[PDB]
């Protein structure tokens, strides 16, 4: 069972931003779906509820009136529709599957999470470059994604092939405003000027991704 | 008295045999409750039937207090 | 329900039971639920309808639910147990969170940090940017000093250091940013990231 959330970015206060939650491995038809949502550092709260059939719909008060639950159970797809977005509407927005029955209930699978940012703040796109590569057998390599806005980014490294000794920080705010962060790789000495070392960066809220390749030093 | 609280522990228990029909006592000893799905209510998607207004319940005493 | 009662946080050292408790008027008549949370991880549920454990989860998680208190107790308390836990519940349709409990693992061994230092690429050099980058990675408990020198002298304009940060394995990281021109870059003959952690200290350095 795998619930994948997406849409997530920058939006301007008063304005609107629609999000979507992709399901699969399970019958999406048959379950009643939820969307909770949690600011930076603060708790969890439930936003909104749609049944199988899209007939029993609720709204927590908070955003009771600005925002619309809906579902394509043909794509076996939630959606979240905003509208009149605040800064206090910034957060991570959780898919969740409800199970049990009869007052019984539970939220027993959920999604990674999209980060929506309400700011008056104008996106940027990052400048990706290259962190070139010692620790005996194993040498460090990386990539600085520097000065940008919103989070978040991500990054992957040889399109996914490689995972073993990858270690993405948390980005620093700036002074600036704009965020920057590392992505580093613990790899082989013997393969630095052979292996081939790609960062891919993906910055969403800017549509925007970069696959830097890391060389050895000059 | 069979508690509400009790009876959705029950309900949760068949929620796979719950049915039409009603079901077996979901107590060995004590009073417990029979429940079945209204008939008004055998359309509802499982996961749309109501604990108030699409079960019907009934009360059943059982014995077996050895 | 519809206002769950959490205590902010509760600490215990390894081995002993942490007990945390969620207060609801009429919370007896619910079904409560309990979600773990690491940091930057999504809820993962641990006890619903009060008592019942999901397949994968630990027999040292339990649950109750009495009177108008639920509560979840975690019997032989391990490090990897450090986590934020909400207890939930239903009112009207209106699903309710309990306001998170942060439980703390007291008494955890040391650990001395990794430290990494980059220079700045020369493709960053190019744009008329430099930037240094130490990343420190593996540390307990989560309080560190990063400074920056300059030819051996401390630096302080133009650092930007986060906040350590948990990682996979319950230790903490950190990153520290020392935004140079290329002018400045190249006219000092060393730059070092020192991070001092419990007392001792890791120092690197880089020339241009």
């Amino acid at each position: 069972v795998h619930l994948v959330e997406s849409g997530g970015g920058l939006v301007k206060p008063g304005g609107s931003l629609r999000l979507s939650c992709a399901a699969s491995g399970f019958t999406f038809s048959s379950y009643t779906m939820n969307w909770v949502r949690q600011a930076p550092g603060k708790g969890l709260e439930w936003v909104s509820s749609i049944s199988s059939s899209s007939t029993y719909i609720y709204y927590a008060d908070s955003v009771r009136g600005r925002f619309t639950i809906s579902r394509d159970n043909a794509k076996n797809s939630l959606y979240l529709q905003m509208n009149s977005l605040r800064a206090e509407d910034s957060a991570v927005y959780y898919c969740a599957r409800r199970a049990g029955g009869f007052d019984a209930y539970y939220f027993d699978y959920w999604g990674q999470g999209t980060l929506v940012t309400v700011s008056s703040a104008s996106t940027k796109g990052p400048s990706v470059f290259p962190l070139a590569p010692t620790s005996g057998g194993t040498a460090a390599l990386g990539c600085l994604v520097k000065d940008y806005f919103p989070e978040p980014v991500t990054v992957s490294w040889n399109s996914g092939a490689l995972t073993s000794g990858v270690h993405t920080f948390p980005a620093v705010l700036q002074s600036s405003g704009l965020y920057s962060l590392s992505s580093v790789v613990t790899v082989p000495s013997s393969s630095l000027g052979t292996q081939t070392y790609i960062c891919n960066v993906n910055h969403k809220p800017s549509n925007t991704k970069v696959d830097k390749k890391v060389e050895p030093k000059s | 008295e069979p508690s509400d609280k009790h009876i959705k522990e029950y309900l949760n228990k068949i929620q796979n045999s719950l049915s039409t029909e009603w079901s077996p006592c979901s107590v060995t000893c004590g009073n417990g409750i029979q429940v079945r799905i209204k008939p008004g209510s055998a359309n509802k998607p499982k996961d749309e039937l109501d604990y108030a207004n699409d079960i019907e319940k009934k009360i059943c005493k059982m014995e077996k207090c050895s | 329900s519809y206002e769950l009662t959490q205590p902010p946080s509760v600490s215990v050292s390894p081995g002993q039971t942490a007990s945390i408790t969620c207060s609801g008027d009429k919370l007896g008549d619910k079904f409560a639920c309990w979600y773990q949370q690491k940091p930057g991880q999504s809820p993962v549920l641990v006890i619903y309808q009060d008592t019942k454990r999901p397949s994968g989860i630990p027999e040292r998680f339990s649950g109750s639910n009495s009177g108008n208190t639920a509560t979840l107790t975690i019997s032989g308390t391990q490090a990897m147990d450090e986590a934020d836990y909400y207890c939930q519940a239903w009112d009207s349709s209106t699903v309710v969170f309990g306001g998170g409990t942060k439980v703390t693992v007291l008494g955890q061994p040391k650990a001395a940090p990794s430290v990494t230092l980059f220079p700045p690429s020369s493709e960053e050099l190019q744009a008329n940017k430099a930037t240094l980058v130490c990343l420190v990675s593996d540390f307990y408990p989560g309080a560190v000093t990063v400074a920056w020198k300059a030819d051996g002298s401390p630096v302080k304009v133009g650092v930007e250091t986060t906040k350590p940060s948990k990682q996979s394995n319950n230790k903490y990281a950190a990153s520290s940013y020392l935004s140079l021109t290329p002018e400045q870059w190249k006219s000092h003959r060393s730059y070092s990231c020192r991070v001092t952690h419990e007392g001792s200290t890791v120092e690197k350095t880089v020339a241009p």
